[PDB]
């Protein structure tokens, strides 16, 4: 599980832009508040 | 479920965002398409099973 990727971001990266942030991504009609419904943790593991 | 009922959807429009903007539904999932993209799309038919 030590290998991971970003599943969600507000916008696409610029060339060689780098981003380690783990804040909960919000898609719409319900806020994340550190959780869910319309809100998501931004990373996932490959779990090889 | 052994006798599932199909609507055929054609010649119309709908706000497909309501399917997850409304709290009336306990889960929503999408495959090939993305749930936030649905309101920009067009199709020949949709089958509602």
């Amino acid at each position: 599980y030590n290998y991971l990727f970003r599943l969600f971001r507000k916008s696409n990266l610029k060339p060689f832009e780098r981003d380690i942030s783990t804040e909960i991504y919000q898609a719409g009609s319900t806020p994340c508040n550190g959780v869910g419904f319309n809100c998501y943790f931004p990373l996932q593991s490959y779990g090889f | 479920v052994y006798a599932w009922n199909r609507k055929r959807i054609s010649n119309c429009v709908a706000d497909y965002s309501v399917l997850y903007n409304s709290a009336s539904f306990s889960t929503f999932k999408c495959y090939g398409v993305s749930p936030t993209k649905l309101n920009d799309l067009c199709f020949t038919n949709v089958y509602a099973d």
